[PDB]
């Protein structure tokens, strides 16, 4: 009855918590670093 | 053999590759449609075709 306001509705950064596998999903903060090695096969050829 | 006027070379990418790695267009004004030779007369550049 004295819970308070439960985290899922008060995640900042529109964060939504699920719970089984607890977790936070579709969190809205800073940024992902991706590092790509690419085949030839997948570029174009500049006579093409 | 065509003759060819007012031909202008503006060059598209630049890519000092051991390959054929640079492209240029040619744009000019010609009169009958035919294939003619076409070199560089710079050793800077080789030309593929």
């Amino acid at each position: 009855k004295e819970k308070g306001t439960a985290l899922n509705t008060k995640a900042p950064f529109g964060c939504q918590i699920k719970t089984n596998p607890v977790r936070a999903m579709n969190c809205a903060v800073g940024n992902i670093p991706v590092s790509m090695n690419l085949p030839d096969s997948a570029f174009t050829r500049i006579v093409e | 053999a065509p003759t060819i006027i007012d031909l202008t070379c503006t060059v598209a990418t630049c890519t000092h590759s051991s390959d054929f790695g640079g492209v240029l267009t040619l744009t000019y004004k010609t009169d009958k449609n035919g294939d003619c030779s076409v070199h560089s007369h710079s050793n800077v550049a080789t030309l593929q075709e």
